[PDB]
This record gives C-alpha cells, structure tokens and sequence, in this order.
C-alpha cells in the first residue's frame, strides 16, 4: 500500500478510466480445474453437451473451455436430500472473479421451487448452523437468477470479500452448497459450473488497487460527480462517461450479494444515487446517445435489484419514480429515440409506485403536446394521408427513430452484406 | 420592370443570403421561394435570362474556391429541364377531353374564361402543336 | 440498405446449414434481427475478424426460433466483427418442400474507433450535403406533383363513382405521386442515417451538443421540438397511459379528462395523427370516458362536426368512421351513445315534417 | 468540379472554348449529359437517365461532339490554334492518350457479355481515334510538345497493335473502325504538319501488303459497304504513297 | 418475445440484468395486448 499511488486518489482522465476498467476486465480460466460431486449426480461426458454447440473448440484452441462445461446430471433416488457440497479446485494461482453457476430446470417443472444458495463469508443440523461461522461466500437465491423461460438460468457467485481471497488471491476452499427450504432439490435436472477470472494488467499491484476501487467510498462519490455535472473544466467526453458506467455497472455487480458487512459500501454509494439521482438520469437519458442511455439501464436494473436484496435498507423503486418523473417534461428536448425508449422502459416497471402522480404527469404532458402536433399539420400532408394514406412527412428533414421491429436503430448504419455461399 | 436597375440588385443579394439567423425550415422556404422568383422572371423573357447569365457568371467568377449548395440545386433545376409557358385556347366548339364529372376547382385568372370554350395548359416549351390538338381534343386522337 | 434472399441447396432440413457473410471490411457490428423461420429448429452465430480458428468468436445461439424471431438490440460492448458465420438446423424430420430462409437485418457502424477522423467527417458531410441537395430537389418535384391534383368532396353521386371507378388519368398520377412519394421518403431517410453519423464522429471529438443552454421553459421545448419527436413521444406515453390503466384506481386521471379536455385530445389525434395513434388514442378515450354520461353526446357531436356537408376540413373519412364504430361497440354498454345517434338521426330528418 | 472515363473526358472536353455551344446543338442529350454530372443521375420528369429510351449513345455524345467541333473549326484561324494550346496544356489530349491506353492496352513505349463489351469499347477507340484524326488536320501548327509527346507515347504503338490484325475476313464485318482507320490515315498523310511526326514493320511496308492482300483477295479472285470499303481504300492507299515519298 | 440472448457469459455477471430488462419490456408488451384487445371497456 506504502509508495503505490492509488488510481482513486489521481483526478480522472480518459487514460485514468482506460486503466481503471482494466482492473474491472475480466476473463477465463485457462489452466485446467477439478472437482468432485455428491454420489446422487454423474457428470455429463463435455461432449453431450455440445449436442447444440458444435464449434466450442475452434473459437479457443486450447479446449479448457470445453472442459469447463464440467455437467452432472441428478440421479433423483428415493431420498429428498435437502443439503449438498460440492468441492472446488484451483491448481494455478489467480484472482477469480465470480464464479458461473448455471442450473436448467426439468422440463416437467410446473412449481417454484423455493431452492436458496447461501453461503455465508469466511471467518476464523445443517452446515449454515452447524457452520454457520465457517461458510466461505455469498450469499444469494436460486429464484434470482432464473431466466425468463422459467426452466433455466444461472446465479451469480461474486462478493466484495470474494476479490481479496482467503489471503493475497490463494485458494483454500471453495465450496457450493445448495439447501431447499418430487419436492426439493430433486426438481433441478443438470448443474454447469465455470470458472473465470480477472485479465492480467500492466499495473503494479492490481489487488491493492482493485482493494482500494471497492474499499472506499469517495471514489464512489467522485465518479457519481464525474457523471452527473458537465461544466466548462468539466468537457468529459461521452467515451469517458462511457467508461464511468462500465466502472459503476462493475462496482454495483460486484456489491449486489454483499453480506450485511459489505453493507456500508452499497448505502455509501446508493446515498450518492439518491442525492444525484435526477442529474443521472437527465444526462444519460436526455442529453447522451442510445449506447449510453443503455450503460444507464443497466445500471439502474443493478440498483433496483440491491435494493430489493436489502430489505433492511429504504428501496430504490419510488426514488427512480420520482427521478423519472421529474425528468418527464425534458423529453421534447431529447436527443435520440433510443434513449426515450429505455426510459420509458424503466418507467413502466416501476408505475406499480404512486401511480396518481405518473398518471397527471403523463396526462399533462399530453395535453400540452397534443396541441402542438394538430398546429404543424399542413394541407399537403392532410390531401397525401386521405388520398393515399401516407402518414410519414416528406417535407420535415428531421427524423427521431426507426422502429424496424423491437429495436430502435437510428444512429447506427444498415450494413451492407455480400453473401458468399462457401460452405454448401 | 424586374429586370429594371432598381431590381437587378436583388438577384445578387439573394445569391449572397442563399449561398452561406435562418432556421431550417425557414432556409428550405426562402430556397423554394427564389428559386420560383427566378423561374418566373426567366420564363419568357430574353432580357431577363442575359442579365441572370450575367448574374451567374459573375458570381461563378467571383466565388472563391467544388459545386454545392444552393447555387447547385438552382442552376440543376433552373436551367437543364425544358422552359414552361402557359398555352391558352379557345374555340367556337366545346373542348371535352380532359375533364372529369367530379367537382374539380380550378381558379385562374377571369381572361382565360371559363366552361368548355376555354382551356389552358402549362406544358413544356419544347412539345409540338399535334400534342396540344390530341390533348386538348378527342377528334385529332 | 440493400436487401435480397438468396436460395439454399439439398433442401432437405435434417441436416445442417452453413451460411458465411464477409463485409469486406471491419465492421463495429451492434444490431441483428431475423425474422422467424417456421421450419428451423437451431440457429447460432459465429464471429471472427482475422481467421476462424485465430480469432473466432460466438455471440448468441437460439433455438426457440420456430415460433419467434431473435432480437439483439443493442450489443454493448460492441464486437468489432467483419467475418459472420451463420449454422443452422432445420426440422429434425428432412422432409419439406422448397424453401426459402430469411437473411434477416445487421446494424453496425463502419468506421472505427478506438487519423481518418478528421477527413472521415469533412467527406462525410460533403455527402450529406449532397443528400440534402437531392433530398430538396424531391421535395419539389413532389410538391410540384401534388399541387396539380385534388380530392373531390363525398357530397354527391358523381363523387362517388369518381371514388368507385378511378378514371385512367387518376390511377397513373396516383401512381407517379406514390413513386415521388417513395423516392422522397428513401431520401429523407438516408439523409437523417447521414446527419447522425455526422452527429456521432463530432461527438467523437468531445463537442457535446447544445443541450438546452438557453432556456428550460417547456412551453418553448413543446412548441421547438420536431413533428416526428413528437409523434414518438406521444406513442410512447399514450402507450404508458393505457398500460397504467389496465393495471389497475386512478381517480385523479377521470377529473382531467372531462367533456373540452376529450374533445381537444380527440380532435387533435384521431384526425390527424398516424393510424397507431389514432387507434391508442380512441381506445384510451373509450376505456376512461366511456361510463360518462356526457359520453355519447361527445359521439354524436363529433360527428355532426366532422360528417357535416358545411365541413371544410380534410381528414381520411373513412378511417375516422371506423375508429368511431369501434368506439361505439365498446362504449355500447353506456345507455346514451344509442340516446343521442337517434336524436340525431331525428333532427336531421326534421324538414320533412313541416 | 457509365462509363467513369466519358464523364471526366466530357468534364475536360467542355472547358474548351467553343464547346458549349457545339455540345447544345442537340439539346436533350446536353443536357442530359450535364444532368449526369453534378449527381443527380435523373431528368427532370422523374425517369432514370440510364434508363432513358436514348441511353445507348451517352457514351459516344463527348468524344462525337469533339469531332464535330474539330470539324467545324479548322486550324488556319486563330480559333484553331488557340483550341490546340489549351488542349495541351490542361491535358486534354493526354487525357486522350491516357484514356486510349486504358482503353486500348498499348502503353507508352458471358460471351454475350464479352462481345457486347468488345463491341462498346472498339466503337469507343473508333469515335477516339476518328476525333484525334480530326485534331491532326484542320477539315507552330503542329504542337511542340506533340512532336516529344507522339515519341514514346500509345498513338504509335497502337496503329502497330491494330494493324497486327490482319485477318482476310475482318473488313467483312469490321467496316466502321477501318473506315475510321482509312480516315486518319488520309489525315495522317494530307496534313503537312503530321508528316514530319511519322517520317524521320514500318507503317508503309505493312500498309502495302494489306493493300496487295486485299487486291489478290478480292480484284484478283459484294454489298454497298464492302464496295466502298475497297474503293475508298485503294484511292486513300494511293493518296498515301503519294504523300509518303514526299 | 424470443428469449433470446446474446452469450455475454464470459463478461461479468450484467447477464442477469440483461434477462431483467428483457423481462422490462416483456410485462409492459403482454399488458398492452392485454389492454386494448382483451378487457373490453365495461
């Protein structure tokens, strides 16, 4: 720590942010692993599950991809076990990032299963009682991270703790256990389990950097500056606002499962959101382009889910509904259609708060826009729509979106492709 | 009287406004308007297209510095298309072809008159009188 | 943007696919959509700029795609592509009649970036600078077309077997108006593609937009913003008013929208906007006004005011008068939408009685 | 400021004085030509210019309207020598030698398809060839820099190439650009100032023996074309013998 | 709707953000045929 400049402490720059998301870039293991299952599964031969998936060793030559698809299938026997431990190995040193626990449901399953994985952080009759001072990390629920067909997905194993390690990034023990609170765990088919970690940098002590990115909070507080104000000094690029999103979507991802210690650094940022959070959304929605306004969804949806995680601390749902509301009367004043359109589709999961409010401001802004649109009606375009039933103005040389099909691709060219037959 | 001293100014002018506190919309109206104007001083009258080639030719040798602009649509739009001329007939006989029993308004000046005696066309300079007869008459088709 | 399918061989769908798209160049690839193909079981795409085995790459794999159509918005961070392999699987039965798939659509820009900066920008606004001369040159010409052209009034018979049979002249005016019309729209189009790649490569630089650095005030952003923003803007918060609706009570959206305000909304959108508005709107209206007792005297006013032979408005008749008679099914529970037609329908006919 | 080459050849060949008004003697194509350049690519009724019911001759329209200019202004007035300077040094008859080359593969020194492509570009070197005759002969004369620029150039080696060809059955079929070829040998031999540019196979050698293979073909062993071909031929073949000993 | 996502499991975990805010749009599309075509106004 003593004679290291943090990357914090330096005011930001595009080259500062370049290196900060460096430390944030994240990769694959290639060194081979290991593990070993409970006697009720058989682990899937790697090529079974390249049924669908036939070009897996081609993109990476070396094949530890392949076999880090590592599939046991649940031989369902007549017991409902309720607790499992499934061990972890890691031959080579390295920094993991988060771990990839992926799980599919049965093809039958028609119930919700209430299956909770949680592990409790490391410190020196079921195992989380038992144990309960001994578990190593998380913590989370199965229901989290299922997908939106309702028969697969895939959970997220990552804490601010997770990145220090049991000492300087060394493995000790790493242990995934699943306990339910037929019926139970029998109901979930096949696990897949990756490893993946963090790509090597050219910055001198990147744990103490990436300690000192998650540990304090000020950092929090001047990147949240960063993004919200743009003053005449304050000339910051979009590719660096970019890079600001790319560093909070990280930093809230890798503070959504932190345990009730960890805490303090979620409010620590989430009290900044709240202060600026209206600056953040007028700017990333109102005054930058599709790909940012994208970055902000994001994060927002990252937001939401850490405040619906922690019960004992206010949610964010009503305060984003006051945000978007507030911003509400700038939209005549956006820039692009794909920015409203991720606005509008934020606000509509979160009307279930206050709707009077969105319901007056949605009628005001109405009927202050309707007038406006029946005055700009000209007699060319009243003759071409009932003649010909041609909405769209010739006449008016500016555009706000082209809604091919549930997309919104205005600012991006239309590709032209010559197709080349090669393989029959 | 457009081509008068007092007017030739205006068409120097108007290049200059045009060829550089204007919206888009208001830009795209005052285009539209001048290249009308010209149009409409150019129809017919020799006079008044020697003094526009003048025009042109000056502000062509004065231009510093590539085509583009305004200057490019009105002279595409201006010259390089056939001249218009407005044709007015009449006849002791009805002129039938060409109308329709739906209730078409047509409002043009009172001297072209009005019914089936009468018939004005706006057609291209460069078109011959068997046109106008099998235009304007079922007997010549 | 180019578009043509191109045809496939063996067509017998148990076996496998293989389709290989070149741009020819790096591309920052970001949008790709495919329209849903019924007789395909397994779809996946496969991403390389140097070679297949020296730098390749998937991105997304999709099987549901017999009844549904992949979509992939935005992808961020965007991969830098200019290699696309496209493998497919057919139904698993390999029988089937001939075929043929559908290529689908790929946004992406074309130059990137992490100089041609500079020069890249100064040609590309010399050719939105052509586009625009062009784009202007249409304009008059559609403009010159329409001018020569007029809708007789449906207020007689003649009218209305002008409408029934249209004379020869008629169809092929209509049709060099809607080749105008089309040509007008492609240049309108390539020329906003233009102004926004423009817009980006200055953004590239640092020169952020204006952004509202001289005034706030909505009454002026309302009345300065574009038609199509506005368009766009109403879709989108109708479409979020109908959704808040159906998801319920909000007492304070019935005291808004009283007689004036709904004749006002009415009036404003369903004659003059786009159909898909004009349809949310009239549904919108039914569904919070339709119990109203004033409702159905609202119907019978707008259309005496609309239907009236005094009427000197154009508006597409027809349209409107679909959109009222669906109004009045949905709304025919409330007792007064019959009430008010009949007494309508009474006072018109009121000089035949002296 | 289809194909690339006549549009920037009509650029250059407009910037000749004189040009202009030539070029306006048939109106609808002129301005079609201009209509083609500036990037429009359309009239003004709305229909494509490639697909205008005239389109096959927009080629042809520079290069053809250069040689009635050349015919129409001779090299005794002023007006002449004047044309001939300007077109030297804005390149417009390097353009010429240039485009030649490109279009004719003697640098300085899909059977439809083939045959309608060998068909467009043998009539384009016939119209190029036929309108640089015209510029030798009238109906410092000659240009210092021609004298250096017809000396390691493509004009020499492309009279070579094309007179290598010399297939019995070609005349039968290949009238036009032999007439075009008898015509400025004729300008080649009449012009007092061309003479000294081709006399310091040789071109009379090679031109006997094509007229004593012709005359055994044909004199010794036919429609209005084919009649005329020969007639002409003879009388020019014996016009430039007579140029060429002096 | 598809439910198709692109493989962004080798980036950091945004993919359950990503299905979300798939799952964002999905709820408001079903409610809207939901809105104008079933619950007839009554």
């Amino acid at each position: 720590i003593s004679g290291v400049d943090l990357l914090v402490d330096q005011p930001f720059t595009l080259e500062i942010l370049t290196s900060l998301v460096e430390l944030t870039r994240f990769e694959t293991l290639t060194p081979r692993f290991s593990a070993t299952v409970p006697p009720c599964w058989v682990e899937v031969q790697q090529e079974q599950q390249q049924r669908r998936h036939p070009q897996h060793l081609h993109q990476q030559h070396h094949g530890d991809a392949a076999q880090h698809t590592r599939t046991w299938k649940l031989q369902t026997d007549s017991n409902s076990w309720d607790e499992h431990v499934f061990e972890l190995v890691l031959p080579k040193a390295c920094m993991v990032g988060h771990v990839d626990f992926k799980f599919v449901l049965n093809s039958n399953i028609t119930n919700i299963p209430q299956i909770q994985v949680t592990l409790l952080k490391n410190k020196a009759c079921p195992f989380l009682e038992d144990h309960k001072e001994d578990i190593l990390c998380g913590p989370v629920w199965l229901a989290s991270g299922l997908d939106l067909s309702g028969h697969a997905g895939m959970l997220t194993l990552t804490s601010p703790k997770l990145v220090k390690g049991m000492a300087g990034g060394k493995y000790r023990s790493f242990l995934i256990h699943v306990k339910a609170v037929l019926r139970g765990c029998d109901l979930l088919q096949e696990v897949s389990v990756t490893i993946r970690r963090f790509k090597k940098t050219s910055i001198s002590k990147e744990r103490v950097q990436r300690c000192a990115m998650l540990q304090f909070s000020e950092f929090h507080e001047k990147l949240l500056n960063t993004l919200c104000r743009k003053t005449d000094d304050g000339q910051i690029t979009e590719h660096a606002q970019s890079l600001v999103l790319d560093t909070l979507c990280w930093l809230a991802g890798v503070h959504s499962n932190g345990p009730g210690s960890s805490k303090e650094g979620n409010e620590n940022l989430l009290s900044k959101t709240r202060k600026f959070l209206s600056d953040i959304v007028r700017v990333c929605f109102f005054e930058a382009g599709r790909s940012i306004a994208h970055k902000c969804a994001r994060f927002l949806a990252l937001c939401i889910s850490n405040g619906k995680c922690d019960p004992c601390q206010p949610a964010f749902g009503p305060v984003l509904l006051k945000a978007l509301l507030d911003n509400m009367s700038f939209l005549p004043a956006a820039t692009t259609g794909g920015s409203v359109y991720w606005y509008f589709v934020l606000l509509n999961y979160v009307k279930d708060e206050d709707l009077a409010g969105c319901s007056t401001a949605c009628a005001s802004l109405l009927t202050a826009v309707s007038r406006q649109l029946q005055d700009r009606l000209t007699p060319m375009e009243a003759l071409l729509q009932t003649r010909y039933g041609l909405y769209s103005s010739p006449f008016d040389p500016v555009l706000f979106d082209l809604e091919m099909s549930g997309s919104s691709c205005k600012n991006v060219y239309n590709s032209s492709i010559g197709v080349q037959s090669d393989e029959i | 009287w457009l081509g008068g001293s007092e007017v030739n100014p205006l068409w120097t002018a108007l290049l200059f406004l045009l060829c550089h506190g204007l919206t888009t919309q208001q830009r795209t109206a005052i285009e539209n308007a001048t290249v009308a104007f010209f149009l409409q001083c150019i129809s017919c009258h020799p006079n008044n297209q020697k003094l526009m080639a003048q025009v042109l030719c000056e502000l062509f040798q004065t231009s510093p510095q590539n085509i583009s602009g305004f200057i490019r649509r009105l002279f595409l739009q201006l010259m390089l298309e056939d001249e218009k001329v407005t044709m007015f007939l009449q006849s002791p006989c009805p002129l039938y072809k060409g109308r329709i029993n739906a209730t078409s308004h047509v409002i043009q000046h009172p001297m072209y008159g009005a019914g089936h005696k009468f018939r004005t066309l706006h057609l291209p300079v460069s078109t011959t009188l068997s046109d106008v007869l099998d235009r304007v008459s079922d007997t010549p088709s | 943007p180019p578009h043509q399918s191109i045809i496939i061989e063996r067509m017998h769908s148990g076996a496998r696919r293989f389709v290989t798209l070149d741009f020819g160049r790096p591309i920052l690839l970001t949008d790709v959509l495919i329209p849903t193909c019924g007789d395909l079981a397994s779809l996946s795409i496969d991403i390389w700029t140097l070679g297949e085995e020296v730098d390749g790459r998937r991105l997304v794999v999709a099987t549901d795609i017999s009844t549904h159509s992949l979509i992939l918005h935005d992808l961020i961070p965007p991969p830098v592509c200019r290699f696309m392999k496209i493998t497919v699987i057919g139904r698993y039965g390999s029988t089937n009649a001939r075929a043929k798939i559908p290529l689908g659509f790929y946004y992406g820009h074309t130059y990137i970036l992490p100089p041609e900066i500079d020069q890249h920008l100064a040609m590309m606004v010399a050719l939105q600078e052509d586009i625009q001369c062009r784009y202007n040159l249409a304009c008059h010409r559609l403009e010159t077309l329409l001018q020569s052209i007029d809708l007789p009034p449906l207020n007689s018979a003649n009218n209305a077997q002008y409408f029934l049979r249209k004379p020869d002249k008629a169809v092929e005016e209509d049709s060099r108006v809607f080749s105008a019309y089309q040509d007008c729209i492609q240049l309108q189009l390539q020329l906003n593609l233009a102004h926004n790649a423009v817009q980006r490569l200055k953004v590239a630089l640092g020169a952020s937009r204006k952004m509202l650095s001289e005034t706030s005030n909505p009454e002026d952003l309302i009345q300065t913003s574009s038609t199509e923003q506005l368009r766009t803007i109403i879709r989108y918060l109708l479409d979020t008013l109908l959704s808040l609706l159906h998801a319920s009570v909000p007492a304070v959206l019935q005291s808004t929208f009283h007689a004036q305000a709904c004749e006002e909304l009415f009036k404003h959108l369903c004659i003059s906007g786009t159909p898909k508005i004009r349809l949310h709107t009239g549904l919108l209206l039914v569904q919070l006004c339709g119990g109203e007792r004033w409702w159905g005297q609202f119907l019978s006013n707008v259309l005496q005011e609309l239907y009236n032979s005094e009427q000197l408005l154009i508006f597409p008749q027809d349209r409107v008068f679909m959109l009222l008679s669906c109004i009045g099914q949905r709304s025919l529970s409330n007792s007064g939408v019959l009430e008010s037609l009949l007494n309508l329908l009474d006072n018109l006919l009121s000089p035949l009685q002296p | 400021l289809i194909p690339a080459h006549s549009l920037a050849a009509f650029g250059l060949f407009l910037r000749l004085p004189g040009y202009a008004e030539v070029l306006l003697k048939e109106r609808k194509h002129a301005q079609c030509l201009l209509r083609l350049v500036l990037g429009v690519t359309d009239d003004g009724e709305g229909s494509h210019i490639l697909q205008s019911p005239s389109a096959n001759v927009l080629p042809t329209l520079p290069f053809h309207v250069l040689r009635s200019l050349f015919s129409t202004t001779p090299l005794t007035t002023d007006d002449g020598v004047l044309l001939r300077r300007m077109a030297l040094e804005i390149g417009a008859l390097h353009l010429i030698l240039v485009c030649l080359s490109a279009l004719s593969h003697h640098s300085p020194r899909d059977v439809e398809q083939a045959l309608t492509k060998q068909r467009l570009e043998e009539e384009h070197v016939t119209c190029l060839l036929q309108v640089l005759a015209s510029y030798i002969n009238p109906v410092n004369a000659l240009p210092s820099v021609l004298l250096e620029l017809l000396s390691q150039s493509c004009l020499i080696p492309a009279m070579s190439s094309y007179l290598r060809n010399d297939s019995v059955l070609d005349m039968a079929r290949h009238v036009p650009l032999y007439r075009a070829l008898l015509e400025l040998l004729r300008a080649i031999a009449s012009c007092a100032a061309m003479v000294p540019l081709l006399l310091p196979t040789s071109v009379g050698t090679l031109l006997a023996k094509m007229k004593t293979c012709v005359d055994t073909y044909t004199n010794r062993l036919v429609p209005d074309i084919q009649k005329t071909a020969e007639i002409v031929y003879a009388a020019t073949t014996s016009l430039r013998q007579a140029n060429q000993e002096k | 709707v598809s439910q198709a996502l692109d493989a962004r499991l080798e980036v950091g975990l945004e993919q359950q953000a990503e299905l979300m805010l798939k799952m964002m749009s999905t709820l408001e599309a079903d409610s809207i045929l939901q809105a104008l075509t079933n619950t007839s106004p009554t």
